């Protein structure tokens, strides 16, 4: 459960404690982070995430590894972060077709700057049950109706007419 | 011949359902031999009068069911003695008429009253009926002792029964219950004591001569006297015709199959019941057709016709017959056979030398329904497009009474005792009137049919009545078969009339009726009395005079019940209330638009949809009149305004309805100079589109316009669509579709990688999902909507049932809209669309017949007399077979959506889940069975409209504050367009969009299933989103250790884990926190 927060694929799992509301069952948001070494800039001395929880925010992926930030006061830089999709519809783009894996935004520039961020989260992987109070309660924002209001609203005419006039040449 | 070969293969598979057994035939032959030996022991009794017969078997345990009235010596002008019984090996076993069908059959015996008991002098005034009954009652004592030697009383029983629902005609009940036992045959018996051969002359058995001279035309007394006198002569002529014709057995098998398909038998038809056209009718009709002598005295058929040729000939001659209102027939013993074209408007075929009116057991009212069914049967026999050769012959009309009948009006007939018949019934019959209409089911039904013909007139296509409560088992201890049927000493409990109404001529509720003039027409002057008090003679539109019949049409109740209440209480009697309570219970449960005169207008009135279509046509004409620098081609609507057959009609000024926007597809001119890229072609083609979108708000300020990309299409969100808002606030979607999707799938598909090679044609598939032939489909839907007006309420009832069941959210909407027109465009092998509940039941039966795992669906769009040929349908059948071979379980395409414009079969049937479709088909079959089991009421209406909505992964029970019921038009006043597009989008309920986004993100593991009609499923609240949970097997357990597969594999086990339930619940915690009611981990 909360104490079992390690994976055998080289992934140290940061079990995010979350507020178990009536849409949940103190919930353990099980997300892993595997130290990847490849050509991607997110793998540059950083850990590629795995099993990314949904309903993302500005720092929800940082709050998934927030036991490192809630205890060691994590301060670092950022190089890259990818393999994150809201619904998986970004695999085939409209312009691309006509002409690691499930990783959240849990990465950094290197490992020396992330010694308080990534190495502390690896320490918080074993201390997910030992430092659950240091782990922040992942009580993210509710899904408001304004996101569906802006999605179904009409778009600006001048936002597309400026791009049409620029691409006309 | 292909017709003479494929018909035998199609009939041999269903021939096992009516096949015979050799062991059953041997057991029946042993039972018949024991019955013949028992009947031979009944000798002639002594010479007895009526008083001496009353001295023998008055208070007997075995007494005969004497014909009405009670046995008294008031009419004892002759004697009554038991004579020597005569039996022979005849009946149903003489021509093997017994068939072991799914409902079984019975048998007949050669039994009749002898000439010593029945006399020709006693034939007048029904005096021989009392003499034959007293002879049968005296012989019943010998029947219980001397003729009771069947030696099978452990398995069989002996009892008296009535034949053809009449106490005069008896039926012998000697059969094995569930030595002389007939348990292997599993059939019954029937035998009476009728008149001898040539007992009554044809002058005394004429139509104007009644045997019970009390005289008018006896429709039952003279018919049964002629039937009893010439039963053996007709059977010998039928046996001689069966001996002459080699294919007479195949013709009788096809005639029995057609009678089973029509739901009719050889029972009484003129006595307010279904019957007449059965085995007895087909034995004389096929014999007269093969012997020739038609209306022109020509050879109708011969013995040289084949089995399928005579079956097609009998189907053609059924619609081309002339017996009731177009002619009559006259057959000799075997001297001649000829017919005439003298239409007497009544079923009668008076034989030449056999001296029997053949069609007198039937009625012209039953023949009107029979001729209507035979015309569709002859048209289906002529049609060689549909492969329903076995389907049409085996589809019983009476198998689904709710589906085959649009409406039925049933009332309770409290007939009372013999001195209480004047309370509920007012059928005042005199001397000759009671001679022809002695039965309460004959006198009152003829008065009801005359009132229905005088008031409705052309508003009824056919007349069919039923009298429930008629006792069949004759009480030997009592006088006759009389039971407490609806608080009556007589056997008459309830009366039910099937409203077979032509919908075109029955569309008048308050309009002109019987036309009057200077000459006082008897129909026009008595139109007020015929319609109750309603149809008083008023003025007409063209300056003439016409009656004004008063009927009330409702969207929550039936108009037949209001017409019956107006034209029976003040016309015949107010002691009966015949109405359909399920019609009012289903129409009130069906949704209606929020417009004026919604309850005043019925479902056939589409003035709100016509006004919305006229406003869209005026906007399209203004757009066509307006010219810009970029040329266009066409602007065709395919939305809800162009459909007008949704769950609800166009409500007045709907603000945020789920179907508020009417889709209109606009096409530009030839602009192939744009690039192959989707974003590059959109920027190149928007040189004048931005100016057109800006000028549409000025030149068409009554409407509105916008420019927004649509995210409904897959991998295509670089467009500009106009969200047109009406001055009242009605929505419209002017979407411009280009040819870049088809160009990229054909010419620019080489640039797609291995991850986009199968998705290279997905851009064209998303573009052609609703714009390939939708303009031609919307153009052809106007003729279908004009022809089948009740198909729109049937589609509305089907969409409301699918919204309540919550099983139509995992598929598209084009296939669901096009599937409801099958029972109206192709009514065979059932009835046409006459009611919304009957159309929805036929659609559920057609969906159950088209089993997605077994037989992929296929259909052709045929205009109402377009239709595709068999070679054209061979490609659709080959595509359906290829789809079934590729997906036997139907995980990607369960049922093939095959049409004339969709020969592939997967045009709008892609991505439908196999277990969701199997559960929806099982729920629809269960709800159809539950609605039939729950009678006809609101519980039966809610049997198909109350899903369980539980026992799932996630229970459908939410609480949301975004209530938009009044904006959606679903009641528990906006009259203008909204101020902002974001305010209009926020006015609707976003819980359905959040549930759809959660179901799209977790479609692999935890599918949040719902209904397509969000407004219909919401109703009064319109805020809570029902999300039924469908859980895959990798939602709580352990799966394969694959962290590179982009799954939700995290630490629960070491590495072999699945998508964790606690992680999924915490992921959906923030998405469901705004509507936090009840959801947890798997």
């Amino acid at each position: 459960i909360e104490d079992i927060s390690a994976m055998k694929n080289g992934f140290i799992v940061v079990p995010f404690k979350l507020p178990d509301h009536k849409a949940l069952p103190a919930s353990l948001h099980f997300m892993f982070a595997k130290r990847h070494q490849s050509s991607n800039s997110n793998e540059s001395d950083c850990l590629f995430l795995v099993n990314l929880p949904l309903l993302s925010n500005i720092e929800h992926m940082k709050k998934f590894v927030g036991q490192l930030c809630g205890k060691y006061d994590t301060v670092s830089h950022v190089e890259e972060l990818l393999y994150n999709d809201e619904f998986g519809l970004h695999e085939v783009d409209l312009s691309a077709l006509t002409s690691p894996r499930n990783t959240a935004l849990l990465k950094f520039v290197d490992a020396a700057s992330i010694n308080n961020c990534w190495n502390a989260l690896k320490k918080y992987s074993n201390l997910h049950a030992k430092h659950p109070n240091e782990l922040f309660e992942w009580t993210y924002t509710t899904p408001s109706f304004t996101t569906f209001v802006n999605f179904y609203k009409p778009l600006d005419i001048d936002y597309l007419k400026e791009d049409i006039h620029t691409h006309m040449a | 011949l292909f017709k003479s070969n494929i018909f035998k293969l199609q009939i041999d598979e269903l021939l096992e359902q009516v096949k015979l057994k050799q062991k059953h035939v041997l057991k029946v032959e042993k039972f018949l031999h024991k019955l013949y030996d028992i009947l031979q022991e009944i000798p002639d009794w002594e010479e007895k009068s009526l008083a001496e017969v009353d001295s023998f078997f008055k208070n007997k345990i075995v007494s005969v069911p004497f014909v009405d009235p009670k046995p008294i010596p008031q009419n004892t002008n002759y004697k009554f003695n038991y004579k020597k019984p005569d039996i022979s090996l005849i009946g149903s076993f003489a021509l093997k008429a017994g068939i072991y069908q799914p409902n079984g059959s019975s048998i007949d015996t050669l039994l009749t009253m002898p000439k010593e008991l029945f006399e020709k002098k006693d034939f007048l005034n029904f005096r021989c009926l009392h003499k034959r009954s007293v002879y049968l009652a005296y012989l019943t004592h010998h029947l219980l002792i001397l003729l009771k030697k069947d030696k099978l009383d452990s398995f069989l029983q002996l009892e008296y029964s009535y034949f053809d629902n009449d106490p005069l005609l008896p039926i012998l009940r000697i059969s094995c219950s569930k030595d002389y036992n007939f348990y292997k045959t599993r059939f019954s018996i029937n035998l009476l004591i009728g008149f001898p051969y040539k007992v009554f002359e044809p002058k005394k058995l004429l139509p104007n001569r009644n045997c019970i001279r009390i005289l008018p035309a006896t429709p039952l007394y003279n018919f049964s006297v002629l039937s009893s006198s010439t039963h053996e002569n007709y059977l010998k002529y039928l046996y001689k015709t069966k001996k002459q014709t080699e294919s007479f057995v195949e013709a009788t098998v096809l005639g029995r199959l057609w009678l089973q398909q029509r739901g009719f038998s050889s029972n009484m038809s003129h006595s307010g019941s279904l019957g007449g056209f059965g085995t007895f009718e087909f034995t004389i009709l096929m014999a007269a057709l093969l012997n020739g002598g038609g209306i022109n005295s020509n050879k109708i058929l011969l013995h040289g016709f084949s089995s399928y040729q005579l079956f097609k000939g009998v189907i053609k001659y059924l619609a081309t017959m002339d017996l009731c209102h177009d002619g009559h027939l006259q057959f000799h013993s075997n001297p001649a056979s000829k017919y005439i074209d003298e239409g007497f408007q009544t079923p009668t075929l008076f034989d030449k030398s056999t001296k029997v009116n053949i069609l007198t057991k039937m009625t012209v009212s039953s023949y009107q329904i029979l001729k209507e069914y035979a015309g569709e049967t002859l048209r289906m026999l002529n049609n060689v497009v549909q492969d329903q050769f076995s389907n049409i012959f085996l589809t019983n009309i009476s198998r689904f009474d709710n589906l085959k009948y649009d409406l039925c009006y049933d009332v309770q007939l409290p007939l009372g005792k013999y001195n209480n018949l004047e309370t509920s019934l007012a059928a005042t019959f005199g001397s000759m009137e009671r001679v022809k209409f002695i039965t309460l089911e004959n006198f009152l039904a003829h008065k009801i049919t005359n009132v229905a013909r005088y008031a409705l007139g052309d508003r009824i296509k056919y007349i069919q009545i039923e009298m429930v409560g008629q006792k069949s088992d004759f009480p030997i201890t009592k006088r006759k078969v009389y039971s407490n049927t609806g608080g009556n000493h007589f056997n008459f409990d309830f009366v039910r009339v099937k409203l077979i109404v032509n919908p075109s001529e029955c569309d008048k509720l308050v309009t002109k009726g019987p036309a009057h003039s200077e000459t006082m027409s008897t129909e026009a002057a008595v139109f007020k009395n015929f319609w109750g008090i309603k149809s008083s003679l008023r003025r007409f539109k063209d300056g003439s005079i016409t009656h004004c019949c008063v009927w009330s049409t409702s969207s929550s109740e039936p108009i037949i019940s209001s017409i019956v209440n107006f034209a029976l209480q003040k016309h015949v009697s107010k002691k009966a209330q015949i109405s359909n309570e399920t019609i009012k219970k289903f129409h009130n449960f069906l949704p209606l638009p929020n417009l004026p005169s919604s309850a005043k207008t019925s479902v056939l009135n589409l003035s709100s949809f016509f006004n919305l279509k006229k406003s869209f046509d005026d906007l399209y004409k203004i757009i066509f009149q307006m010219k810009l620098p970029l040329s266009v081609k066409s602007i065709l609507p395919v939305g809800s305004a162009f459909r007008y057959t949704s769950l609800c009609q166009p409500v007045p000024f709907a603000y945020s309805d789920p179907d508020f926007f009417q889709d209109v597809i606009l096409e530009f001119e030839t602009s192939p100079k744009w690039p192959d890229e989707i974003t590059s072609l959109e920027k190149a083609k928007t040189a004048f589109l931005l100016k057109i979108q800006e000028e549409l708000s000025a030149n068409s300020s009554t409407y509105r316009s916008f420019f927004s990309r649509d995210e409904s299409i897959p991998y295509n969100l670089e467009i500009v669509t106009l969200n047109i808002l009406t001055p009242e606030g009605y929505g419209f979607k002017f979407r411009v579709l280009t040819e870049r999707d088809e160009i990229l799938y054909l010419r620019a598909i080489a640039n797609a990688r291995n991850e986009l090679k199968p998705e290279l044609e997905a851009t064209f598939l998303k573009f052609t999902a609703k714009y390939l032939a939708s303009v031609r489909h919307t153009r052809t839907l106007e003729n279908i909507s004009h022809s089948y007006q009740f198909y729109s309420p049937v589609v509305r009832l089907f969409k409301r049932w699918l919204d309540t069941h919550l099983l139509l959210g995992h598929i598209t909407d084009e296939l669901a809209e096009l599937i409801a027109i099958k029972p109206f465009v192709d009514p065979a092998p059932y009835f046409i669309p006459g009611s919304l509940e009957n159309g929805f039941l036929k659609v559920l039966k057609f969906i159950s017949q088209w089993n997605w795992k077994d037989d992929p669906l296929i259909l052709d769009l045929v205009k109402p007399e377009e239709r595709l040929t068999l070679a054209q349908y061979k490609g659709i059948q080959m595509n359906f077979t290829n789809l079934r071979n590729s997906d036997p379980n139907g995980t990607h395409l369960q049922f093939f959506v095959a049409s004339k414009n969709d020969p592939s079969g997967i045009l709008y049937s892609s991505g439908i889940p196999l277990p969701i479709a199997t559960r929806l088909t099982a729920l629809a079959k269960v709800a159809v069975n539950l609605l039939q089991t729950h009678g006809l009421n609101q519980q039966t209406i809610n049997l198909l409209f109350t899903p369980g909505l539980k026992d799932y992964d996630f229970v459908v029970d939410l609480r949301t504050p975004i209530g938009l019921k009044s904006s959606c038009g679903i009641l528990s006043a906006p009259s203008n367009f909204p101020e902002n597009l974001n305010d209009l989008s926020e006015k609707m309920d976003p819980t359905y969009q959040l549930v759809k986004y959660l179901n799209l993100k977790y479609k692999n593991s935890l599918i949040l299933s719902s209904r397509k009609y969000i407004g219909v499923n919401g109703g009064e609240k319109g805020d809570k989103n029902v999300i039924t949970g469908l859980i895959k097997p990798l939602f709580k357990g352990a799966h394969k250790f694959r962290v590179n597969l982009d799954c939700n594999v995290k630490p629960v086990d070491d590495e072999n884990v699945i998508l964790n339930k606690e992680a999924i619940f915490h992921e959906i915690a923030a998405f469901g926190n705004d509507m936090v009611i009840n959801f947890e981990t798997d």
